[PDB]
């Protein structure tokens, strides 16, 4: 897997949404799936934008190849927009 | 002053860290100091507001759930942290006046939230306020 290939051992997560209750279960789906599988959790937070878009950042550290895996598996509602980092 | 209205936005960000994760408050607290630029940040009254939200929060709810029209777990998680932040204000800082906890609330609810979000704060705090400081100053 690619996480042995990785200096840093982080997930970055960034969603974009229209609704906030779709976003925040989109989230919460996030978190739980990294725990788990026994990752950590930094954020998640929601950054200010003057639009109708909702943002939200979340980074999971610690994570495990189950991670990875549990990750790729998810879906999110539609009207919810993802991007995935393993930077 | 801005440093102020500064720790409210981050607190609000905070907040909203504390409710999904389900993290320690404090670990909460520690990792957005240590990790964000807070340069411009009040931080002892982020700190006071974290742990101030954070270790009565369902007394904050409680000043707030006559005037929902729904269940407090219906409510946006922004939503939820703005107006907790609002109420521990009104309730716990003197030093805040009324009309800035209100302002200061709609300000948030713009940045963070949709755009009726702000609309439905109001609302809430415009019920709720009074209640908390009947002579409103
Ligand atoms: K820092």
């Amino acid at each position: 897997g690619p996480l042995g290939s990785m200096q840093n051992q982080r997930i970055r997560i960034r969603l974009k949404a229209f609704d906030h209750r779709l976003i925040d279960q989109a989230t919460a789906e996030i978190v739980e799936t990294a725990k788990r599988t026994g990752a950590q959790v930094r954020g998640p937070i929601p950054l200010p934008t003057r639009s109708r878009t909702h943002l939200r950042l979340v980074d999971i550290v610690e994570p495990t190849e189950k991670t990875v895996d549990a990750l790729m598996r998810l879906d999110l509602a539609a009207g919810v927009d993802v991007q995935i980092s393993l930077g | 002053p801005a440093a102020r209205r500064r720790a409210r936005e981050c607190a609000v960000q905070a907040l909203y860290s504390w409710q999904l994760s389900q993290n320690d408050i404090a670990d909460v607290e520690y990792q957005f100091l240590a990790e964000q630029d807070v340069k411009d940040v009040d931080v002892l009254y982020f700190r006071e507001l974290l742990a101030g939200v954070a270790t009565n929060t369902a007394y904050l709810d409680g000043l707030m759930k006559p005037y929902l029209s729904r269940l407090l777990e219906e409510l946006g998680q922004v939503e939820k942290a703005v107006l907790r932040i609002a109420l521990y204000e009104l309730s716990k800082r003197s030093d805040v006046p009324y009309k800035v906890a209100i302002n200061e609330a709609i300000e948030l609810a713009k940045s963070f939230g949709a755009e009726n979000s702000h609309k439905f704060v109001n609302g809430v705090l415009d019920k709720a306020a009074p209640v908390i400081r009947p002579n409103k100053k």
